[PDB]
């Protein structure tokens, strides 16, 4: 199963706005 | 909400995914305009299709379909088939912890 | 032929009970060796489950590259994120030197969109 935390780890960080 | 024309993960536009070295489309959050290449988002083709059928939310805006909040976001499951978010405690019956195997939501199960 | 196993390799439950989820669930079975698994135990999505039922799906042990037909260099197989078919990185067009950072799906699955 996927959570917010596994999703963040899976994709790496997001650019700032 | 104007969609961003670059990918949050790789900073490439629709003409260049900087991780794959190929052009690739962008999908964008309905709430804040953050965008990403489907492959950078780790989406399957079928998930990419699915997120085009509803007001998809980025990882940061994602709110539980059942209660409407993005609070207790440690307790959110993201459906493996459509990316919708659900709190483990909002599911009926509730679960204490993420299932070991793949997990998809009731809406996806009913399609089938 | 090949006799499908009546139990899941990950939880030893039959179709009547997935012992992880505590619910009944269909088994899928390898076309070559008959070893079986609950799709959820296999980490398959609902849509992958439907795709693997449309062709002679092979388990991780039996996977051969679709393109060249061999199971040599099994460490270089990429597995499609939509259908679980295996493809040598060097058999792809263009070939690649290493696995993609992102997700990846095969040409046959892209065609099915059209
Ligand atoms: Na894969
Ligand atoms: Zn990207
Ligand atoms: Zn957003
Ligand atoms: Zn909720
Ligand atoms: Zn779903
Ligand atoms: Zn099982
Ligand atoms: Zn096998
Ligand atoms: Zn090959
Ligand atoms: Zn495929």
């Amino acid at each position: 199963a996927r959570t917010k935390q596994t999703a963040r780890k899976s994709t790496g960080g997001k650019a700032p706005r | 909400v104007i969609p961003n024309n670059y990918c949050d993960f790789c900073l490439g536009g629709s003409n260049m995914n900087k991780k794959s070295g190929r052009p690739e489309e962008l999908v964008s959050c309905a709430d804040c305009g953050r965008s990403g290449h489907p492959t950078c988002l780790q989406f399957t083709l079928n998930m990419t299709e699915a997120v085009k059928t509803y007001k998809w939310q980025c990882i940061e805006c994602k709110s539980c379909i059942l209660c409407g909040t993005s609070e207790n976001d440690d307790q959110l499951l993201f459906c493996d088939d459509c990316d919708r978010g659900y709190h483990m405690y909002c599911l009926n019956p509730p679960v204490a912890e993420p299932p070991e195997g793949s997990w998809s939501c009731h809406l996806c199960w009913e399609l089938l």
